[PDB]
């Protein structure tokens, strides 16, 4: 009787969310991978005078 | 050189760290590294307190200008066996299993499972692996209980002492599914004097040699 | 001058050696070859022994390719037109070759003597110095014994029962003194140095080897068994591959001694001696060069992660 | 039975409402995303000294420090421009599986098989290196030790649990439990408000820091679970497990967003990370190798072939202008 | 942490001494030593130095070849062997630990001293003016200038502030350029670029009075500035 | 090979025919 109380409980707790779907969540990665992308030295190679390797 | 007068000092120290890595290193590859597994109430607490004296547990011991490190297996209680290749290149695996081990009930299911899967991991295969049996208070007095068909159907002949070890060890050496590279080094001995390390430094000084003849090329 | 007889080479031995040269030849490039790709390619077996056997394995190669084919051109022509250069260069490096190849059997040897004398961690964080100044003391200790023979040789002309004749050889006149004690000291130099002491060394430091590996004293004292008679077989190969070296190396320092002990002149009992000794020291030879070979085959047969190394690169 | 019919129409009515409102798969957006091409990366600095087989790495936040953990019972830190050993740490216990650079770059925290944590202070005034503080409280193997602050850090185990405790008092601050087997790895999150850890039940999920709740769980992977990370923005994670599959999971969309897996690969995740942008995303492998995916398209847009056994562990600076692998072979190399 | 120096006193011209310089409460194995002197009311100047592992050892061209250094690790102590003594060696002398890693502060600890008397191409550094006088509360900037750019190739420009309180030894403020040092108040701060350097002093309080001194490491030997005093 | 001098023909032929060695 109280076992998996809790862990229903938790279900509950996981069936009110702020549902946001992976159409509506997939934006959030791409606009962060497009909008870092020229600052990241290993996706755009760094000109080989600021390069401290 | 091109090195301003405070980056060679920087040099020099990365140097000298360098050279106290590779002096402690000479230590560390001429110690023995032990494995210990074992099934469950088999005995562990028993051998390792023959050797010349929480998570992981490490013994020390210095045998014969041998320097031994033992890691137990009883500290962990999640089988999962994600920290078994976290042993590999080790010296040997001592296992441990009792005659008595049908007593808590079965002796076939787990811990011929066990064996098997130390003898099937791809790490562990190139490794030999120690055998023990060594008191000898008990292993006599429960033979003679009754027939072993209760738990062991696959034998159903003459059984004395001696008759049952040697048929226990060669189901054993029928387990072994690869003898091409792995060796086993069964023992069955008394557990009254330090003839258990004598056994462990002997198959540690032989497989230690036998990889030094493949390395060398002859073997 | 004549010795109531000609001087000629059977054609029938003259087939027999090209045969032997051939296969010898083909035999010992295969396996050397494989071996050094074997210890080059695995970086597992990047190590001392593994490094000494490579420099065997090179050494090898080396003297079949600067010996098989300059012997076949002088069965099969009987003339040396090409210079005095690389006849001066040639006798420098066989016997660079052969230095290399008897130094580095007695470093091996050694390095396996040691793998079972001191066990203990003989392997420890590698030890790719140590070997490195051994292989460079070797070689440069090879080099420079077979400098004499980049000094010594030269081209002489003469007339023989009215063929002209070009030999490049060891002219008995020389500058030094010393260098006429070397070529009054030629032969005896060479089985002194290159046969005697590689045969000693080695199988001295094999003897003890195999002692220590066999050196059982308490009766049963563990049930290991089964693995013993496995060290008898290793040691086994290990006495077979000092013997081969052996009687494949004594006929050319066996022919060169008959040479120099009954060889007459000034009467018609030479000429005969001379004919036996050129089929000797061919077949002297080629055995040699059969025992540079026979090194990959025993190491196939008797270690079994060469015998797997050896399979995927043959059948692959 | 009434509690079992009720979890089970609750986890069915929980599926069936975040499948009837899921439009489609990362993939099916991204397609029309161009290729990042092949991301050739060589080894600028080869890192030598480490005597054993290499279980952690983790890059200071300066971008220049490294600290390294091997089987030998070293922790080695590498100053990454000058390949100038700053320091050489003597582990209590050589079974190490974790360890990272505390965020001022004043402590390293650093475990495993031990169930200990011990936190070493580099800053001192003796111009040596001492052992600060050994959190205990574990009873199973430590993995993925990560400073919140200098007195705060996440630690996980094999206790399908983890915790969070406070490094100047020693004891267990807060406790997460819920995992139904080995926990492998935790990744703090960019805000450090918010962790995630996969375990071995093929499960991963997401806990608050804070209140300790089991905010979000997430399943999809078939074996155990090695290797977990954030996204740089800390709204998504990747695992990768022994089922040679990598999946991408978002913290608000409740389930897996997309996979990368191959069929030429056989052999399971060990290592992940990802790029300062989030682009790259780098997987150290079980074979020999480390696959530098597009975590957009799936594609093995890049291979690092150094490394002749597997490469155990990733890092990216801070900076993004390194990648620093560690793997058996007892070397880390360092790609740019 | 503690470095105390032993052996000094009179000596007649031509004679041999020798100073002792003993630590106790840091990794002495680890650190490099430095032996310092300075003139009777004159200035500082460097005289000797020896690396971490007695590796490198390094002395003053002034006195190079007269003077020796030996060091005892497992034993932490620091000799300092003066064979022939002019009239200039009377001075009071300063040993100084110096470790070398990224980061580090390796002038951040001096000693005590000894004081020796005797009876009877360089980098030059310029030190604007030699007294000062202010009063509390009152920010303060002192300046010196170098012969060459201490900036090196890597970005490190090697320029020590010191101050030397009056009865005190000297202590370091700023190791490189701007780097506050450990257990120092933040007030104090450095800038400038290549040849001038400036050390400035926010809400200067009664006990920061003293002789303040700039020194470049950069390159052998080490040389100090002439020594600004703040007068109150 | 090896001779004693030139007026020994058999011994330069020999030589001739001999292998180098």
């Amino acid at each position: 009787i109280a076992q998996a109380r809790k862990l229903v409980e938790q279900l509950k707790m996981e069936a009110n969310i702020d549902r946001i779907k992976v159409s509506k969540a997939a934006a959030d990665l791409m606009a962060y991978c497009e909008a870092h992308a020229k600052e990241d030295p290993l996706l755009t190679p760094v000109p080989a005078s600021e390069n401290p390797f | 050189c091109t090195l301003s007068a405070e980056d060679k000092a920087a040099v020099e120290r990365s140097k000298m760290i360098d050279r106290n890595l590779r002096e402690d290193g000479e230590k560390a590859a001429r110690e023995v590294k032990l494995l210990l597994l074992g099934a469950g109430e088999s005995g562990k607490s028993t051998i390792v307190k023959q050797m010349k004296i929480t998570g992981i547990v490490e013994t020390h011991f210095t045998f014969k200008d041998l320097h031994f490190k033992m890691f137990d297996v009883g500290g962990q209680r999640s089988e999962r066996k994600k920290w078994i290749h976290c042993f590999e290149g080790v010296t040997a695996i001592i296992f441990c299993v009792a005659l008595s081990d049908y007593d808590l009930v079965n002796r076939m299911h787990e811990s011929m499972k066990l064996f098997d899967s130390i003898c099937n991991n791809k790490w562990f295969t190139d490794t030999s692996i120690i055998l023990f049996l060594n008191k000898k208070d008990l292993f006599e007095e429960k033979i003679k209980k009754s027939p072993l068909t209760i738990c062991y159907p696959e034998y159903a002949g003459s059984n004395t002492y001696e008759e049952a070890a040697a048929y226990i060890q060669c189901q054993f050496e029928d387990l072994n599914k690869r003898k091409d590279t792995k060796e086993i080094y069964t023992h069955f001995t008394c557990a009254t004097d330090t003839k258990n390390v004598q056994f462990v430094f002997d198959a540690v000084t032989d497989v230690i040699i036998k990889n030094n003849l493949k390395d060398c090329g002859l073997f | 001058p004549p010795c109531q007889g000609p001087i000629e080479i059977k054609e029938t031995f003259k087939y027999i050696n090209t045969v032997v040269s051939c296969l010898v030849f083909v035999l010992g490039i295969i396996g050397n070859s494989t071996l050094l790709r074997i210890i080059y390619k695995n970086k597992c077996m990047r190590n001392g022994p593994n490094i000494l056997i490579a420099s065997l394995a090179l050494g090898d190669l080396l003297h079949i390719v600067i010996d098989i084919p300059i012997n076949v051109y002088k069965l099969l022509a009987e003339d040396w037109p090409f210079g005095a250069e690389m006849c001066k260069l040639v006798p420098f490096i066989q016997k660079a070759s052969v230095g290399i190849t008897v130094l580095s059997l007695c470093a091996l040897s050694i390095d396996r003597y040691r793998a079972v004398a001191s066990w203990s961690r003989i392997k420890g964080i590698g030890v790719p110095k140590w070997t490195a100044v051994e292989i460079v003391l070797i070689w440069v200790v090879s080099v420079v014994l077979a400098v004499p023979e980049a000094i010594g040789f030269d081209i002489i002309t003469m007339d023989y029962k009215g063929s002209y004749l070009r030999i490049c050889l060891l002219h008995p006149v020389q500058k030094t003194a010393f260098m006429q004690f070397y070529k009054t000291a030629k032969d005896w130099w060479l089985f002194s140095f290159y046969f005697c002491l590689p045969l000693a060394i080695t199988a001295f430091f094999y003897t003890l080897m195999t002692c220590e590996m066999l050196r059982k004293k308490s009766g049963m004292q563990i049930a290991l068994n089964d693995h013993l008679k496995q060290r008898r077989e290793v040691a086994k190969t290990v006495f077979c591959l000092v013997l081969v070296f052996a009687l494949c190396w004594l006929p050319l320092h066996l022919s060169r001694i008959l040479k120099l002990t009954l060889y007459n002149q000034n009467d018609p009992n030479r000429c005969e001696l001379l004919s036996f000794l050129l089929v000797l020291d061919y077949i002297g030879i080629n055995m040699a060069s059969l025992n540079s070979c026979i090194n990959p085959i025993a190491l196939y047969l008797v270690s079994k992660r060469f015998k797997n190394c050896f399979k995927s690169c043959l059948c692959c | 039975d009434q509690l079992r019919q009720e979890a089970e129409q609750l986890k069915n009515q929980i599926r069936d409402a975040r499948k009837a409102c899921a439009d489609a798969t990362l993939s099916q957006i991204t397609n029309n995303i161009d290729p990042v091409g092949r991301i050739q990366m060589r080894t600028r600095r080869t890192l030598r000294g480490h005597l054993a087989k290499i279980y952690a790495m983790h890059w200071g936040t300066d971008s220049r420090l490294l600290v390294s953990a091997s089987q030998d019972g070293k922790l080695i830190i590498w100053d990454s421009y000058t390949t100038n050993k700053v320091h050489a740490i003597p582990l209590r216990s050589s079974w190490v599986m974790t360890c990272a650079y505390a965020p001022s770059g004043n402590y390293v925290a650093c475990g495993g098989l031990d169930n200990i944590c011990s936190i070493y202070n580099l800053k001192t005034r003796e111009g040596n290196v001492r052992v600060s503080r050994e959190l205990a409280g574990h009873t199973g193997y430590l993995s993925c030790c990560r400073f919140l602050d200098d007195n705060q850090i996440v630690t996980s185990s094999g206790d399908t649990t983890c915790a969070l405790w406070d490094i100047e008092t020693g004891q267990q601050t807060t406790t997460f439990t819920g995992h139904t087997g080995d926990v492998m790895s935790l990744s703090l999150a960019p805000d450090t408000r918010l962790f995630v850890s996969g375990a071995c039940d093929a499960s991963a999920k997401l806990w608050d820091v804070r209140e300790g709740m089991c905010r979000q769980t997430f399943t999809g992977h078939e074996s155990d679970i090695n290797a977990i990370c954030f996204f740089p923005n800390g709204n998504a994670f990747a695992t990768g497990s022994d089922d040679a599959t990598c999946r991408l999971f978002d913290l608000r969309a409740d389930q897996e967003l997309m996979t990368y897996s191959h069929d030429n690969i056989i052999c399971g995740i060990t290592s992940v990370s990802f790029s300062k942008s989030g682009r790259l995303l780098l997987a150290g492998y079980d074979d020999f190798n480390c696959n530098v995916w597009d975590a957009l398209k799936a594609d093995r847009a890049g291979v690092l072939a150094g490394h002749d056994n597997r490469v155990s562990c990733l890092g990216v600076t801070d900076d993004g202008m390194a990648v620093a692998t560690g793997s058996w072979d007892s070397f880390l190399k360092i790609w740019n | 942490v503690q470095l105390v120096e032993s052996g000094g006193g009179l000596v007649q011209p031509g004679g041999s001494r020798k100073l002792s310089c003993s630590a106790s409460g840091f990794a002495f194995s680890s650190f490099g030593m430095h032996w310092v002197r300075q003139a009777p009311e004159k200035g500082l100047e460097w005289v000797a130095y020896i690396s971490s592992g007695s590796g490198t050892i390094y002395y003053a061209d002034t006195v190079k070849g007269r003077f020796t250094i030996s060091r005892d690790d497992p034993k932490n102590t620091l000799f300092l062997q003066m064979t022939s003594l002019r009239s200039e060696d009377t001075a009071m002398y300063y040993c100084v630990r110096s470790i070398y890693y990224y980061g580090s502060s390796p002038f951040d600890f001096w000693g005590q001293g000894t004081t020796l008397t005797v009876s009877s191409s360089d980098i030059v550094m310029t030190q604007a003016t030699s007294s000062v006088p202010v009063t509390p509360g009152e920010s303060v900037s002192i300046s010196c200038r170098s012969s060459k750019s201490l900036l090196h190739s890597n970005g490190n420009t090697y320029l020590y502030w010191f101050l030397q309180r009056p009865g005190q030894s000297p202590q370091l403020l700023i190791y490189r350029m701007s780097n506050l040092a450990s257990g120092v108040p933040d007030r104090f701060s450095g800038s400038g670029s290549g040849t001038a350097f400036t050390l400035t002093i926010s809400r200067l309080e009664a006990e920061d009075v003293g002789v303040y001194y700039c020194m470049q490491h950069l390159e052998y030997p080490l040389t100090f500035g002439a020594g600004t005093k703040l007068e109150l | 090979c090896s001779c004693s001098s030139l007026m020994d023909k058999e011994c330069v032929y020999f030589c001739h025919l001999d292998i180098i060695w």
